[PDB]
């Protein structure tokens, strides 16, 4: 049994918590979809 | 049938992931449902298009989400984790850098069910889901779109 269930609007937060860095990093897709490093 | 953002549950219950219920579409990431029918109250969706490379699956219809990144703002993932009320964490993304173009990346790294969460712009448009991505021990999401 897989089922949904709501959670929220979609919608922006203006005193949200803000964190994470930016990262530039070569990728490469495979058919699986799958993400990995390149060098 | 309500536009929002929905924990996905399988049955004690387990969330294995989120998605967006936009124009009567149900989004989400192939890897959290794997093409799979999903019960909303008493109704059943079936899924619609799916694609394994994408990572993306719809339900009741063709995927409607087309807003992208626009490469220089910061965005907003709506987290839904398990077992806590949805929560917006705001950060400027990075990039994964491909053969075939630039896709945004969000350096963030939450647990497995918030797979399928949408990361927005200012405008609260979903400009793609959150968690198919890379290590770096530390966890990158691209930031993947459908085409509508």
């Amino acid at each position: 049994d897989m089922y949904i269930e709501r959670a929220g609007d979609i919608t922006w937060e203006k005193d949200a918590e803000v964190t994470g860095n930016s990262p530039r990093l070569d990728v490469a897709l495979d058919e699986s979809g799958d993400f990995s490093l390149v060098e | 049938t309500t536009d929002g953002v929905y924990r996905v549950m399988t049955r004690g219950s387990t969330q294995v992931g989120v998605g967006v219920m936009q124009e009567g579409v149900f989004h989400t990431m192939w890897h959290v449902t794997k093409g799979a029918a999903l019960r909303s109250g008493e109704g059943r969706l079936d899924p619609y298009w799916g694609d394994v490379k994408q990572d993306l699956v719809s339900y009741c219809g063709p995927w409607k989400l087309d807003a992208a990144w626009d490469g220089l703002s910061e965005v907003q993932l709506l987290a839904v984790p398990p077992g806590e009320r949805a929560k917006n964490i705001q950060t400027l993304p990075g990039i994964f850098k491909t053969k075939d173009g630039d896709i945004g990346a969000v350096a963030l790294d939450y647990p497995a069910g918030t797979s399928g969460s949408p990361i927005l712009d200012k405008s609260g448009r979903v400009i793609g889901l959150y968690g198919n991505g890379v290590v770096i021990g530390s966890y990158v999401s691209a930031i993947t779109q459908g085409k509508r």
